[PDB]
RNA sequence: GGCAUUGCCGCGAAGCUACCAUCCGCUGGAUUAUGGCUGAACGCCUCUAAGUCAGAAUCCAUGCUAGAACGCGGUGAUGCUCCACACAGAUGGAUACGAAUAAGGCGUCCUUGUGGCGUCGCUGAACCAUAGCAGGCUAGCAACGGUGCACUUGGCGGAAAGGCCUUGGGUGCUUGCUGGCGAAUUGCAAUGCGUGGGGAUAAAUCAUUUGUAUACGACUUAGA
RNA sequence: AGCGAAACCACAGCCAAGGGAACGGGCUUGGCAGAAUCAGCGGGGGCUUGUGGCAGUCAAGCGUUCAUAGCGACAUUGCUCGGCUCUUCCUAUCAUACCGAAGCAGAAUUCGGUAAGCGUUGGAUUGUUCACCCACUAAUAGGGAACGUGAGCUCCCUACUGAU
RNA sequence: AGAACUGGCGAUGCGGGAUGAACCGAACGUAGAGUUAAGGUGCCGGAAUACACGCUCAUCAGACACCACAAAAGGUGUUAGUUCAUCUAGACAGCCGGACGGUGGCCAUGGAAGUCGGAAUCCGCUAAGGAGUGUGUAACAACUCACCGGCCGAAUGAACUA
């Protein structure tokens, strides 16, 4: 198939998202989660935030210190959620979260390639069209997340320099798909279509 | 006790550090944000209170504030840190060529037994013009949002005898990186005065790490708002005399301070009292934001600064006053 | 009682910033532009007198 | 917040509630 | 004053140390209750369903404390030299727009637009690579391209840049086209960069010294 | 610096919940966890809630047939041997915070809402304490943590505070 | 609570129910191969991120287990039904118009005209108007819906059941 399969949140839902992404790491996977801030869920917000602070207060009672550690940054809010269902603690889990990887944002060396989603788990292609569903990004923030902008900003960057990218690419291509449409229809090519190609 | 001081122990060094740095006015030319200097013992001092709508307006007021030796402070070094999705990560610091003696001993543990080969091969990199050195100052230049400038104590001026400098990091607010970096260029190796960050009448903030007993104490702890009394300067005679009294003495007392000897360059007066004790570094920055209060608005006219000496009993202020009462004695004539 | 967290001493602390203790500031910063940069001025000097 | 888990002396302690309205029935 | 289980009294700096004294004790978001704005359901109305404004000592940041002893970064100093040995799963290619999804690509005309005309999608089942002893040795034709390799010019990349492009020449290879030789017997399957001593030199520790520190450590100092 | 025991010893000793049986210490599901060691403390071993019961005009329906086998919801008619420190949590809030209502003019009051952020006193009685009163303050709210702090009262293991 | 009967455990492992004396399957020589039980097939977990029809948004849903307790009800949440009624002789909603004459009925009384009250709640006119459903006034007015009618052009309303 291919070695690394940077896959990219952007409309996934977290559950589902994960699972996946989990089972693949039990096969022997290695994956990659970008742009984990624009992960998704269910819901209304004022929910997820609860769903959640809940999960806050747990914490320990004679040590706070030791217990239950509320990571706010979206990447590990969805790692957590993995590292959930994969018997984490034993070797082959160990083994795994091993081969696992979640930046926020989507930094290099990925920025510069290819990246993929996991149908069977976008917002758009599950969710009955219109209904409350939230977006991490706030979510994260809401309870402590620092950084929602400079993810954010110090993104709008990458989109730029690369969306220019592209341009040059379209440029290119268009070249081709231009050159084969003309030296195409000369035998050879005929032949070829026969059996298809 | 307080929970928010937890956990009650040891500070990482004598010198605590400065936790926060305040915003920016990208509007103003660049400015340093902070200053550092050594505690020098508690003066009592007198001063008419200005303060209106108050049971003591206009009255006098006795108060006890503390002296705090702050020499003339040298750069070293400028920093440059980028904004990260994990906070702040230093990508390039760049030194000065021209160290120190007391600069270059903050890098050695063992001093005496040291080649006190240092920052060489470092300055070769300097001797040319640029290219490499000025390729990192580009560098910062182009990226990173906060500049910090790599600084040292002038100790050898100090009365204290540790003889190695101490390295503090302080940031510019001054707006615009490009002019962060040329002003941070012209002014490697240029000693910075005191008066030239904070003035007379001033609300600041200080960290010190507070006075050790026997686990108890010698924590960093930093108190906000004290209100900057007097700004002196060394060159300048009499800086006890004020509009006032007028009569020509030093803020020392007789004999030099408590522990702490004689105040023979620049110093700060702050109201109350600095945590830690004498001897130990301070690092004074300013206040974070604008606190408009009229505990702050206030232009003090201080009075009669006492120079008795506080080791035993003060009767007298200056030797003058010994004499003048006692008339003369047995070992004089 | 109002906290120093409450909505009253911070609208009343906000209003009051512009005042004169941002052109205080503003006065000094000059003496950091004179006697700062008159010490490069002075080791100019001695740079002269090694110069000669 | 409360719990969704049935403590094993509820879920046979619900049985034992079931039966008890049985025999109440058939009176 | 030699001495008085610390002889008594007057007072005393240094310290032990106290509401028994002095200084200090912060500003931005997002909310509950609630008051609204537009406004359906339900040809009226309605703070609500889609929206949206304000708002509690709340919440969450800012600020404050500590810094993960298995979280990280930047920067200073030379490991270098002489001998003796020791050697969690690659198998064609991670094949770069962003946003929406009651919408979108892609192409074209410009009247430069939320613009028109054209067209695509309904799976990567694609695309690009892909023939040669696990890939040899040699002969031309046609192109002036494709590509490998150390060099060289210039430029880009700081989020974890640690890569990505380009210029010039040299040198291979070319399955684009045609050739000329070799393959056996492998016998009918069993994938086929550390040590242990030296030498030169950077530094730390011990020992000493200082006390801002101290149960002991640790910490701070100072010394060719 | 030397000399040098004994008692004791199945085995180890992190929390949270579940493990039906006044059984959790090995099990189940989680949180987690980095070698090595010294000094402290006196640290441990689907229950219920607010409006009584009795007779009755009641009056939707269900009663083998269906008001008269008869029950029957909210209402309305009749009688009538304890209590002094120090931690933590709960909201069912006494104050402080902001609102909503009141013939609430103002000041103050009463009722109600969100809220546990921050606060909650001192004196005469003890034949078994099984009662209370004026003095202040913004107000002097109620409770839980079982033999809470009765191994603070009339040389077993480890949490924790720190230190290498 | 007591009596009788029939099982289960007791002398009993094995799969399942996250875990277990009482539940579900299944009573055991050592193996290989096949098929299943009970229970399951998002991941932890072997097994359809299967197909099909619907239903549900919960400010700590639900997966709670002879549907048994807190349960009789509440809700301008929502989907379906049942039984009464209007419906191009124009319904429902909606601005518009009338909403009257004995009469400002009669006792109560400073003041009662429908509207602070007490007992009747009549009669005439009409398309329809209650001796009156509220706002308001010292009392009146004006407004009001209820009952018609016009302008619009179709399905609407009530009580309940699940």
């Amino acid at each position: 198939v291919e070695p690394v399969v940077v896959i990219d949140g952007k409309g996934h839902l977290v559950g589902r998202l994960a699972s996946v992404v989990a089972k693949q790491l039990l096969n022997g996977q290695k994956i990659v989660v970008v742009r984990a801030e624009e992960l998704n869920i269910s819901g209304e917000f004022f929910r997820n935030k609860l769903k959640y602070h809940d999960f806050l207060r747990k914490a320990t009672a004679f040590n706070k210190t030791r217990g239950p550690f509320h990571f706010r940054a979206p990447s590990r809010i969805f790692y957590k959620a993995l590292r959930g269902m994969v018997s984490h603690k034993t070797a082959r889990g160990k083994a795994a979260l091993e081969r696992l990887k979640v930046f926020e944002g989507i930094p290099p060396p990925y920025d510069k390639k290819k990246r993929v989603v996991v149908p069977q788990a976008l917002r758009v292609l599950r969710l009955k069209p219109g209904r409350k569903y939230t977006t991490l990004g706030k979510l994260s923030t809401s309870v402590g997340w620092k950084y929602e902008d400079v993810v954010a900003k110090l993104e709008a960057k990458r989109k730029v320099s690369s969306a220019e990218y592209y341009a040059k690419k379209r440029a290119f291509t268009k070249k081709v798909a231009s050159a084969n449409a003309t030296a195409a229809e000369s035998d050879v090519a005929k032949q070829l279509a026969a059996l298809g190609y | 006790g307080h929970l928010g001081f937890l956990p009650r122990k040891r500070a990482a060094s004598i010198r605590a550090r400065v936790k926060a740095f305040p915003k920016d006015d990208r509007s103003k030319p660049v400015a340093l944000t902070s200053f550092l200097g050594y505690k020098a013992g508690m003066t009592t001092i007198v001063r008419d209170l200005d303060r209106p709508g108050s049971k003591f307006h206009k009255r006098e007021v006795v108060e006890a504030v503390t002296v705090v030796d702050t020499p003339p402070v040298v750069v070293v070094g400028v920093v440059g840190y980028v904004e990260t999705p994990r906070g702040l990560r230093s990508l390039t610091t760049v030194w000065a060529e021209h160290l120190s003696d007391e600069v270059k001993r903050r890098f050695y543990k063992n001093w005496y037994k040291s080649k006190k080969k240092a920052f060489t091969k470092y300055s070769a990199k300097y001797a040319q013009d640029g290219a490499g050195i000025e390729r990192e100052l580009a560098r910062i230049k182009k990226y990173a949002s906060v500049v910090r400038v790599l600084v040292h104590t002038q100790i050898r001026k100090t009365p204290l005898a540790q003889k190695k400098a101490h390295l503090a990091e302080i940031q510019l607010n001054g707006g615009s990186i490009s002019e962060k970096v040329d002003w941070a260029r012209e002014h490697f190796e240029k000693t910075v005065a005191v008066d030239s960050v904070f003035e007379q009448n001033e609300m600041i903030d200080a960290i010190a790490v507070t006075k050790g007993h026997g686990q108890r104490g010698y924590h960093s702890r930093t108190s906000i708002n004290h209100k900057i009394y007097r700004v002196g300067k060394g060159d300048d005679e009499a800086n006890g005399a004020t509009s006032f009294d007028r009569t020509k003495k030093t803020i020392t007392p007789m004999g030099g301070f408590v522990h702490y000897g004689e105040i023979k360059n620049d110093f700060i007066m702050v109201k109350g009292c600095i945590p830690g004790n004498r001897k130990r570094i301070v690092t004074l920055r300013k206040s974070l934001y604008t606190n408009t209060s009229r505990k702050a608005l206030e232009e003090v006219s201080l009075k009669w600064i006492d120079t008795a000496s506080k080791f035993g009993k003060g009767r007298f202020q200056t030797p003058a006053e010994k004499h003048a009462f006692m008339g003369t004695l047995k070992k004089d004539l | 009682a109002k906290s120093l967290r409450a909505s009253s001493h911070l609208n009343a602390k906000s209003v009051k910033r512009r005042g004169v203790f941002q052109k205080a500031v503003d006065a000094r910063e000059q003496r950091i532009s004179d006697k700062l940069k008159e010490d490069l001025l002075k080791q100019k000097l001695e740079d002269l007198k090694k110069k000669e | 917040r409360q719990s969704r888990r049935t403590s094993t002396k509820l879920k046979e302690g619900i049985k034992k509630k079931a039966s008890a309205h049985r025999k109440k029935e058939k009176k």
